[PDB]
């Protein structure tokens, strides 16, 4: 079979594997992508050409 | 544009096919899988269980646990029969409501060998033997064990293992039977004789019962899914 | 693997049958304990002579993917083209599998169910009875907007709400195929689950069962002609079809009648049919 | 191809214009037989004298892909939230995409389809009109429940079924992005039909053709704050978005109008429109 | 990689405190210009000193699946099972996620979005009230026709529409579980809209707004079984929980209240609840 | 909480977006695939499809089989026209519904080259040779044979090759021309006359017809998806 | 007939839940993807933003600009407070319909540090020092300057950077807080006061305002999704 | 292009492959996993600790 | 992260790529194969046995 083996929620500090079959021949069917967890606050957050230090004064 | 010609079937919405869609919802993040117990790959697992079966589905006893308990009872009784039924395992009144039996109404076509379990539940003092006798179709259910101990039977002899278990062959002309069976792909019968009794010391009861559990062995099989002539409606928001 | 990938015949028959002689001995398969909660795994060469049968049956048929990847109704709902009140020409539906009947009997043989949809419409119209039924009327064009719960409920045909800005919306014009787009698992839990033992409460009351776990949201559908000389009714029906389907904790068949879709209420059944007596086989072999 | 996997650009351009310089020989292009039920393939080469031109232009906007993945209505449907009929506060609608002619039209040019569906909700709300209109409803959130064929159908809007323990159910408050789900491929048959030459009964007689295959369920849709101290209707519009679309045996394109969503029936057609005369060009150059 | 194939956990923590002893220097932190729209990176040790603390908390949550992939109700819809008027015993509804309030806030905090949807119905029917209620029927069967822009819509609950041979359909009886299907991304544009500034007509009149983009179908929902005895209602709800989303150009929170479906109208709402004073704040250890 | 920031068209619903969307029903067992015969890829398969044109779409012949046929006969006629028409492939009421202006009708722009085969359907005894003529635009449609043989001619001669195909090849200005076309996109005319008659023997019918095919060749396609004017309804159920 | 047994919660249809489903629409072609400027992958980059606090929601003012202008002026006034709320960034009325807040009340738990970034928007030729300081609960607000400069304060000195930052750090018992913030979760105050004054010059205005922005830090988090008790409705349509 | 070759349903015991092709972006939107045949009825049959030898009395 | 790159629909003679990652777990839930592009017209035109040259008279 074609099986994924990845890792479930588990905690981050306290003392695993699920498997998943896709059955059907439509990617539309699959179960949500719920751990991908990526990021970029850059395009909201300091949105502007000239990078700012944040140690520097920020203007003059 | 490339050249192409349309071909009967199109526009049509055929409800068993299998095409690709657009999703309605693109790039969706879909709740993570957890794993739950008891997850279900077959139908077949579920029919592999045993379930109660009411034999004893006479008039006065539909609605109580009555319709599942076989009466046995001590003294010469054995020229009479304790039960008997026809294996049509999705149209008898005694198994259409089985767990097999409900799996079976969902389709047209079943195979294999079905297990019947009984269960003796009288006294731990009480003994008795049975003739359990499934006989193939071409002749009348049989009137005395005599006539059942010439089919498929099992002498069961009742101890501290509590159950026998008679299992009916796939003995069949067809490698598979309707499920809606008719004279064609009739199936034989099972009857049960007293073999040796029911002997039972003092202050014992002395009727007791026995019960009736059915599954599908290993090698069953179901074909051509159809829908159940259980549940009806007459109208919506029901 | 680039242009082309091959894949195994996950091909998956039933047991053979084993050939077994006579036997005497200790050991007795036929004597077991169902008090164990323990199915018996005989086979039939245990209890008698049986040749060796090679099986060639498969149980594809029943597989879960298989039992339950066929589109079957869910909604069947009318709405008019033209009408004094508004309310009637359009149509509103809280999407759940619990009105049809046959379908949700089948979803509720188990506890719980993961799985995307195939969303088919089948819309259809007709020309309502009267004294003058002569007209020339265009195509008729349906859109169905699915608003997920919170976003804002249209009050007629014109409203703002059909706007569909980000609510997904299908138009489909009379004459073509059936509409029919895909729905990812949309759960906020991990699977749908068909029966809820519980409430919506804390306090052990307010809703019990299906309905506190059950928010999809609603389908509206409308006619985007606007209304016609003559009036018409669009009858909408909603097909679903599982697919990637998985399936948990497997329930005994629903044996009594289904009474309402807001619960699981029922009126006593009996078990099963009554036959004459208990040994009651009727003779098939007769002149 | 473990973080990321490149993909090969499939661009598919229309073929060039060969050159093709002055003729005298035994070769007839230009000559065939449409008896043989064979279209020629006859360039502007065989016939004239061309250029070559290198040509850049792509038929990717014809892709069946293309041409029906596009979100598009496929029922409009009202329901009040307050009214003393409860039938009319809440919305069914059998699934199927006949009732709005365009995305009728355009999946009817094949004879068998197999997707999936992305099903997208607009539902807006109105104040119907009356003496009073003030007052101060919060959001209206919606309920669309999905019952797949077999389900609990829901009598009320208190009803049972709406628990949605296993039938999909969206819940959406208004004002939020519309509902949106995938649903995969969900026939019980290997693609949908939209024509069914056929009965449903072996007697040959019962229903003819589309509703015999077709059974998706229903959808259900009803407001859940309850009624409003004022009337108000809900308009919720389906839209169905096909993907992962796949077509078989194209068919000529409805000439005729549809009638209504349990037939094909037609009032009889003119082949096209009519001209002047044979030979009539009209003039566009003149002063 | 054939039989099984691993997958790296994606696991993402938030940011750690770092330890900060005290400062004396030319480097100002706290010191920013809010005039350039950028938003100070100061974390707490800048501006007091700070231990070392190793942070295990994640944003898994807050991911946009996470944050969508909930079903929620976006219709609820009633239709009769018996009734004089034809119109009644189906349910249409125009596919949007504008008409429940909830989801369609939840959407509207983006002004583009992509997904497949996960549609759930909820059906429900209940016994309408009379002088006698005693009857026997079968299970409600319920039938979902997904009819895509341009098909037929149906007229009455025995149209040729509900033929069903290519608009998607679901098939359900009462007393399963609840009808579940995918939909693909199923928009004619890259992402579906929430909003839609701009027109249908290029004069800049027609419609403003959402419904120009919107156009996905809609759904009929019916019953199968014809008509009761006595009147009974089926409710659908229909719950839409998208998946595969992706999500551009976040947007202000929705403050005002929904109050149609068409428009984003809205009733001039405070900017927040007023408290005493502008230094309150009430207090909390007293005897 | 990563910081983000929404940016216009969120919370839209764009009817042509694509994004993933979460399944309403999670781990679906679609159906498996069939090999049905006729799969169509691309609309240009479809339009590359011969259809019988109706060029006789004068009144009273809009709705029987002879609005198909073109009439031809026995004579000194060679002062008529046998036939003459716009190359409007989606705009003229001689085009719009065949295969190819169908398909038309769903786009705004179209490009290509156009074949037009025209087929003889007199006695296997009769014989005659047309001018079939295309004349790009800038002039008016030819009035007589001597005019049109100036543009784009084939010399059809009837034989036991029962067709003629006249390609309409692309000569425009603009790489795509407009569905709905207008005197900017206009794309010509095309006009058959007698080249040299037609002769029957005696017992022969000397009036006979002739068929007009039209497909698009292998360097058409289309643009800009739109909505056909054909389809329209009034009310829903329809 | 494989055999199998189903567990509790089948049939059920929890929202939550992730399983697959089969597609409505098979083989559906879904439109290609458009790189669009501003993708949300996660909400927390969205709480990031700034966004203007409305600290001045007293009566009269709360549908008017005014309400986000705290008041400075010139003058002898370091007796009285420029401001002060409590940190509740979900329940207080100065924050629940922020950026932040909005996204916090979809959550139940809310974790991290929050900047509060305060713009002096006097002329360029007025100058001020002002003291922000939070302070941790377990006390009641501050009543004098000298109350509040024992918990985490900055000094705050006006010049040609006009913005000052104050990190509201993550001082708590718990990991978590509730965004329904009762008294066990509290999370303190924050105030301002005059530290030297405001002067101005002659023919400037003496009477200035400053803005409040709230955000989240990088090591903010949230968790329990739940629905926003701020969109509600009567009835659907809307 | 991305194609899968897989083997169609045919007879077990009677004297082929099928194309599949992806076109959409969504795995919600692929045709079902009809062909998924992977089985365990242990776990409703036999649910026990203490496995049962099907030879031996079962009890005692 | 299983990130697939492709190519933009850009031009085909005027003077880059577009990233995709699937979250969802069912195929049919992903985005649609808006750039599948192969062909076949001859199963409709030239449907035929005895394949026709096209310079050879086609009869006889």
């Amino acid at each position: 079979m074609g099986a994924q083996v990845s890792t479930q929620k588990t905690g981050a500090h306290e003392t695993i594997h699920y498997t998943n079959i896709n059955y059907y021949k439509d990617a539309a069917s699959n179960s949500a992508n719920r751990q991908d967890f990526t990021q970029d606050p850059g395009k909201f957050t300091e949105p502007v050409k000239d990078i700012m230090i944040k140690s520097m004064p920020a203007l003059n | 544009g490339l050249p192409v010609m349309n071909t009967p079937g199109s526009n049509q919405f055929l409800t068993s096919d299998d095409f690709q869609s657009p999703s309605a919802m693109p790039q969706f993040d879909v709740t993570p899988e957890l794993d739950i117990p008891g997850e279900v790959k077959n139908l077949m697992e579920i029919a592999e269980v045993d379930s109660v079966v009411p034999v004893n589905n006479v008039v006065g006893k539909l609605d109580t646990m009555d319709i599942f308990r076989i009466p046995v009872q001590s003294g010469n009784h054995q020229s009479t029969q304790v039960f008997g039924f026809q294996v049509q395992p999705g149209l008898d009144s005694v198994f259409k409501h089985t767990l097999l039996g409900e799996i079976l109404n969902y389709y047209a076509h079943w195979s294999g060998s079905v297990k019947l379990t009984f269960v003796f539940c009288g006294s731990a003092m009480a003994t008795g033997k049975f003739l359990l006798a499934y006989s193939p179709p071409g002749a009348n259910a049989p009137k005395t064990r005599k006539d059942a101990m010439l089919g498929t039977h099992v002498i069961w002899d009742v101890g501290l293992q509590s159950s026998c278990v008679l299992c009916i062959p796939w003995i069949s002309q067809t490698h598979y039977r309707l499920v809606h069976q008719d004279e064609y792909t009739s199936a034989g019968n099972v009857t049960c004789w007293y073999q040796t009794g029911i002997v039972v010391p003092a202050g014992t009861p002395t009727l007791c019962s026995i019960m009736c559990f059915v599954s599908a062995c290993n090698d069953f099989s179901v074909r051509l899914l159809k829908d159940t002539p259980f549940i009806e409606q007459s109208a919506l928001l029901q | 693997g680039d242009v082309v990938e091959a894949i195994e015949g996950a091909v998956a028959r039933v047991a053979d049958t084993i050939s077994s002689g006579p036997t005497n001995s200790q050991a007795v398969p036929a004597l077991t304990a169902v008090e164990t909660g323990h199915t018996s795994q005989v086979v039939p060469g245990d209890t008698m002579q049986t040749r060796h049968v090679k099986n060639y049956h498969s149980r594809s048929e029943s597989t879960i993917e298989n039992f339950l990847s066929r589109s079957a109704c869910v909604y069947m709902g009318e709405y008019y083209t033209t009408n004094t009140d508004e309310t009637k020409r359009f149509a509103s539906w809280t999407i759940n599998a619990r009105r049809m009947v046959q379908m949700r009997r089948k979803l509720e043989m188990f506890t719980y169910v993961r799985f995307d949809v195939e969303v088919t419409f089948v819309i259809t119209s007709k020309q309502d009875q009267g004294t003058q039924l002569g007209q020339d009327m265009p195509p008729l064009t349906h859109q169905i907007m699915y608003i997920p719960p919170g976003g804002p409920i249209p009050k007629s045909t014109t409203d703002y709400a059909w706007q569909t800005s980000t609510n997904p919306s299908i138009f489909w014009t009379e004459g073509n195929a059936p509409p029919r787009m895909s729905i990812p698992f949309v759960s906020i839990g991990n699977a749908y689950s068909n029966f809820y033992d519980g409430w919506s409460h804390f306090s052990q009351n307010g809703v019990y069962g299906y309905n506190t776990l059950n928010n999809m949201g609603q389908l509206y559908m409308r006619h985007v002609n606007g209304p016609s000389p003559l009036p018409m009714t669009s009858i909408v029906r909603v097909y679903f079809k599982p697919k990637h389907v998985k399936a948990w904790v497997p329930r005994p068949p629903r044996l009594c009648q289904y009474k309402n879709a807001s619960t699981v209420n029922f009126s006593s059944t009996n078990i099963t049919d009554k036959r004459d007596s208990i040994t009651h086989v009727p003779d098939t072999v007769k002149p």
